[PDB]
């Protein structure tokens, strides 16, 4: 009983506009990060804590753009996984690292803003503490994504085959997680959902509410305060709504036990949209933090 | 003006412990490192310990490495020295020397009174001469030899000349080669070269009676010489 | 009555102008046309020391070309080793508004002054080992601009009330007062012979003064804006002047007219400090555009350029033998270039 | 008003009896002090064994 | 050698002391006082508590260092850059100089305000305008008309109207209406709340600078 | 067996 699949998971126009949209997002992300990095690195007078945090966010977005768009796009275009073991392991590790780094950098930038605004009387942090924070963020990212790189493996499937338009067959594989027991994979996905999506969102929401309350209690000044509040709420909502569907889908596949046609529909259509939104958030961060900054506007 | 006094010392049984103190008044004690010098009752000078400004680097010798304690306190302007074990070789008198360190500084510029205590590789300088008869009105020369070259790549040497009159604490004459001290007439001049150096005195006087000491400041292990007595009949 | 005085002054000034114009047979540009140019000159940094925290306004080398003193608005003077990049003394100040510093030739004294209208003198070598204030000279109604030592017991200073002064140190009393300017006096430099000294003012004029006797000997004009810095040639028969209209000039004391000018259509910013070099071949200047320039003394053609600061270069210095330079600027950093 | 004219004419009239010389003489004198070991900065005159390390 | 190491250690100690001193001194607020002759230049400095005169005072855990440079009598342009990084400039204007002349003193004060405000060094620097004397201004208004100083001015004899007109015409000269703000307050010889007004102004300036420098806007 | 796209 050999199950036959096609080379392309989709038809011609679906692939055409998927490719077009991915190319547009990739080029916009590239241009934004390149310009921001050049502008910050050109001027010596811009050597402040916030600017180096902006640079770290820019490089994290650059990594997400370079090592997460093309691999996922080709993976989603073709049915199988046309790569060997080392690429599967390294790609898992680098993807986890880059996403974690970007999210924690967004949290750190916000906490620096809170420290600057709410309590200006306290001593300001220097460059050494910023470097320590960057180092600890990246180190914790590597440490938390190491086990997934340890267990990830590729298995070659015995009862399936794939055929292209030239009716020529090829083997298939699967980059998956080979746990010793199937029971504690759910624990790992729960801990990932906790350390990537729960704590950063909660911290940003509560502390942005605090700064907004502080600024509200303090006719053009009220307009400036309103514009500040608009920026804060818009960035929080952007992050939350951009990141929710993918994690919801991952939890659903891990727990809800979808049926066969349900699994077909979800893994053919629902995941591409979540990937597109998640990668668009990183590509839209540079415009939001660069064109809305006067210093980088010069 | 500058005044340093030392207290502590006397008769102690072998194996005991003893503490010596040194106090000052009015010379900016917080900006002066200190050294300890031990002289045997017969002759010869040795280096005991060194404390830096701000309680930083602390240095000892080889014999007194594990038994001697040197400490200081900038407030009240005080230094202490703690002796854990006393042996038969620990009978001598000790002196505390002040020092400051920068480009034009003059280390080993001031000495205290000293305290007498009775208990009841490394470079070598020879100083073969022991006594040379002299008369007033003439010129004398005292030679000193060294094991290794004292000429650093800096372009300068580290040669210290000291004079000890009988009944007085040592004073400074030439802290570095061809460099006179303060409060000393210009009749002294080292003018040395290579490895063997000399000291020339053009004219003598009634106060030129004492013993001369040579010292090197390249390696922190410090060794003195034997001395060159001027009887001056 | 006064009309006769005015007309006499006009006639005699016209006579002076005619006398200078009738002895102008040759110009330096025409004569120095067949000499071989120096070529392109390049210079690079050699040490960088970063102890200060605010704008540096003054710096003066020692006699031995090893020790130096620097003054900044944070309220401290610092003594540095140019060789091992160590600091010897940190001198606190009573007033944070300083604009000049000096080093005694013997190496026993330093001086400071600024908007508090008092020249303060400190002695370094003392028995205790800490720097202690010695003398506080007062008597100027303007603000101090420069001060240089002649010997251990004499000093000259220039003020913004259009006057200069020479006084001894044991008694804090003025000995000689030099007057005749109309605007604020900006800089002065002593001669190698320690007998005459030149000064520049805010009305585009430069004057030469006799120290022993005490009246102006010669005056020089030509600029269209303020005079900001002055130096002295090692020969002792020339000097170089910088101004706020983006130009430099070279004068001669035995000719009594301007000789040549350094300027360019590109340069618009003013000139803050000037210093001369040995043999009279290189002239170094600090500009408002964060850069320093090096010129030939023989022709207006530009020789070399220097750019290592992020703000305005304020002070420039050269050792006795003309072997390296020290540059202090507004970015709280001062550097050594060789 | 009288003193200014008196001083200016006094210092620039007895002065007019002094001599004049071309600056080129003193210049050509002082170029003999350059293009030799007395001067380092023009071009790269000193040997790489400078007082500074590099 | 040992001497180089000892010199290095002394250098490091002095560097640590200097950095501690700079960190301590980089927290106090600095203010520059400017005025025109007989005005609130001396009354205000008396109420807060040779060349440059310095006044130091503490207010709600803020140290204020106030510089008075009125007794200079020199070229202002040559030394004006030394006060580049100051927090604010208190400019004192005589309100009852509309009748006295010495060419009216009010015209001279307006010219000085115009020159200082549009200076190149003070671009983001805030100016606090102080109309100094008003207790006897009511009598001078009720006894003498205001037309002599301002021929164009038309209005009633009420002190409110004339004061508002003076304030508006003095804030008119401000060329830039976005980089800097001008604050106005009427002070009396027995007033004791000028310190609180200055405190509110400086804390507003500090929070604005903190927001603008790195955060939003 | 689980031929579905990788996370992140």
């Amino acid at each position: 009983n050999l199950t036959f699949s096609s080379y392309y998971q989709h038809t011609s126009p679906v692939a055409a506009m998927f490719i077009v949209a991915y190319a547009l997002i990739f080029l916009l992300c590239m241009v934004g990060n390149t310009l921001v990095c050049f502008i910050v690195l050109k001027n010596r007078h811009m050597h402040t804590v916030t600017n180096m945090f902006i640079l770290n966010l820019a490089v994290s977005d650059l990594l997400v753009g370079i090592f997460c768009m093309p691999t996922t796009l080709v993976d989603n275009l073709i049915t199988g996984w046309p790569f060997d073991n080392a690429t599967c392991k390294m790609s898992g590790l680098v993807q986890g690292m880059s996403v974690s780094a970007s999210v924690w950098t967004l949290v750190a930038i916000a906490v620096e803003r809170f420290r600057c605004i709410v309590h200006p009387f306290r001593e300001k942090l220097t460059l050494r503490k910023a470097l320590v924070t960057i180092a600890v963020i990246w180190a914790l990212a590597l440490l938390i994504m190491c086990p997934s790189a340890v267990t990830l493996t590729v298995t070659r499937e015995e009862h399936h085959f794939m055929v292209d338009a030239r009716n020529r067959s090829y083997p298939l594989y699967s980059c998956w997680e080979a746990w010793p027991e199937k029971g504690m994979r759910r624990v790992y996905t729960t801990v990932l959902f906790s350390h990537i999506y729960l704590a950063p969102l909660a911290l940003i929401v509560v502390m942005y509410a605090r700064i907004a309350r502080k600024l509200c209690q303090a006719p053009r000044a009220s307009r400036r305060r309103a514009r500040v509040v608009h920026m804060l709420v818009m960035v929080a909502l952007f992050f939350t709504l951009s990141w929710l569907p993918l994690w919801a889908l991952l939890l659903l596949i891990d727990y809800g036990q979808l049926s066969a046609p349900q699994l077909h529909l979800v893994t053919v259509y629902a995941f591409p949209f979540a990937h597109w939104l998640a990668f668009f958030n990183s590509s839209a961060n540079p415009i939001i933090y660069g064109y809305f900054n006067e210093n980088f506007r010069r | 003006d500058v005044q340093l006094v030392e207290s502590g010392g006397g008769l102690v049984q072998p194996g005991g412990s003893r503490k010596l103190s040194c106090s000052a008044s009015g010379f900016a004690f917080s900006s002066f490192g200190m050294h300890w010098v031990r002289q045997a009752p017969e002759k010869g000078l040795e280096w005991v310990a060194y404390i830096s400004s701000g309680s930083g680097t602390i240095y000892y010798a080889d014999t007194v490495k594990g038994r001697f304690t040197i400490s200081r306190d900038d407030p009240k302007n005080t230094l202490f020295l703690q002796m854990t074990s006393l042996r038969s070789e620990d009978t001598a008198m000790y002196y505390c020397v002040r020092s400051i360190y920068y480009y034009g500084s003059s280390p080993f510029d001031f000495w205290g009174q000293g305290t007498t205590l009775t208990v009841s590789s490394d470079i070598v300088m020879t100083q073969a001469t022991s006594s040379v008869p002299v008369t007033p009105g003439e010129s004398v020369s005292i030679s000193c030899r060294s094991s290794k070259s004292l000429l650093h790549s800096n372009g300068n040497t580290y040669l210290y000349w000291f004079l000890q009159r009988p009944g007085q604490s040592p004073q400074l004459l030439i802290y570095r080669m061809s460099n006179l001290a303060s409060g000393v007439p210009d009749r002294f001049s080292g003018s040395g070269s290579g490895t063997a150096f000399t000291l020339t005195i053009s004219r003598l006087e009634a106060e030129d009676v004492g013993v001369y000491y040579c010292m090197q400041h390249l390696e922190y292990p410090l060794t003195f010489g034997a001395g060159t007595k001027l009887e001056l009949k | 009555e006064l009309d006769q005085l005015r007309q006499e002054a006009e006639q005699l000034k016209n006579q002076i102008r005619d006398a200078r114009k009738a002895c102008a047979d040759a110009t330096l540009s025409q004569i120095t046309n067949n000499i071989d140019p120096v070529g392109r000159i390049q210079m690079r940094t050699r040490r960088t020391l970063r102890g200060h925290l605010a704008k540096i306004y003054a710096m003066h080398w020692g006699t031995d070309s090893r020790l130096l003193v620097s003054a900044s608005q944070d309220g401290k003077l610092i003594i540095w080793d140019s060789y091992t990049t160590n600091k010897v003394h940190a001198i606190p100040l009573r007033s944070s508004w300083v604009m000049t510093c000096a080093y005694a030739p013997s190496g026993n004294y330093v001086a400071c002054g600024g908007l508090d209208n008092i020249c303060s003198i400190y002695n370094l070598k003392t028995r205790e080992g800490n720097v202690r204030v010695s003398r506080e000279l007062a008597g100027h109604t303007g603000y101090l601009s420069c001060c240089r030592f002649l010997d251990d017991n004499q000093i000259v200073t220039s003020s913004g009330d259009t006057t200069c002064a020479l006084w001894d140190i044991e008694t804090g009393q003025q000995t000689t007062t030099f007057t005749g300017h109309t605007g604020d006096v900006m800089s002065l430099s002593l001669a190698p012979d320690t007998r005459l000294f030149v000064s520049g003012a805010c009305d585009a004029s430069a004057k030469l003064w006799d120290v022993r006797e005490g009246m102006c000997r010669q005056t020089f004009t030509g600029h269209e804006s303020d005079i900001n810095a002055i130096c002295f040639f090692p020969n002792g028969n020339a000097f170089a002047t910088g101004s706020d209209d983006a130009t430099c000039r070279l004068f001669d004391l035995r000719a009594d007219q301007e000789l040549m000018t350094y300027s360019h259509d590109n340069i618009i910013c003013g000139i803050t400090s000037v210093s001369f070099s040995k043999s009279g071949r290189l002239l170094l200047a600090g500009y408002d555009d964060f850069n320093c320039n090096v010129w030939d003394a023989l022709k207006a053609d530009r020789a070399g350029v220097l750019a290592g600061h992020d703000n305005r270069v304020s002070c420039l210095g050269v050792t006795d033998d003309g072997m390296a330079v020290a540059t202090g600027s507004w970015d709280s950093f001062l550097k050594i270039w060789n | 008003s009288i003193a200014q004219a008196r001083k200016l004419v006094e210092q620039l009239k007895m002065e007019a009896n002094i001599d004049r010389i071309k600056v080129s003489k003193a210049a050509a004198d002082l170029m003999a002090y350059c293009e030799a070991h007395a001067k380092e900065d023009p071009l790269l005159t000193p040997v790489p064994a400078s007082e500074n390390p590099f | 050698s040992a001497e180089d190491k000892a010199a290095v250690e002394r250098s490091k100690m002095i560097d640590r002391n200097l950095r501690e001193d700079g960190e301590k001194a980089a927290r106090e607020v600095k203010l520059l006082l400017l005025g025109a002759g007989e005005s609130g230049k001396n009354t205000i400095v008396k109420q807060m508590k040779t060349g440059i005169v310095e006044t130091h005072f503490t207010f709600k855990d803020l140290h204020f260092k106030m510089f008075d440079v009125g007794a200079q009598r020199s070229e202002r342009k040559k030394w004006i850059h030394c006060f580049e990084g100051v927090t604010a400039i208190i400019f004192c204007v005589a309100l009852s100089d509309y009748d006295l002349v010495l060419m009216n003193r009010m015209h001279e004060s307006m010219k000085l305000f115009d020159s200082i405000c549009n200076n190149k060094w003070f671009t983001d620097t805030s100016i606090i305008l102080f109309l100094n004397k008003k207790d006897l201004f009511e009598e001078k208004i009720k006894k003498s008309p205001l037309t002599i100083c301002y021929p164009e001015y038309a209005g009633s004899n009420t002190y409110e109207e004339a004061a508002a007109y003076i304030q508006c015409q003095f804030e008119d000269l401000n060329k830039r209406k976005d980089t800097k703000e001008i604050y106005t307050h009427f002070t009396c010889s027995t007033d004791t709340k000028n310190v609180q007004f200055v405190f509110d102004a400086v804390t507003d300036v500090i929070i604005k600078n903190n927001l603008k420098d790195c955060g939003l806007f | 067996v689980p031929n579905l796209p990788q996370r992140f």
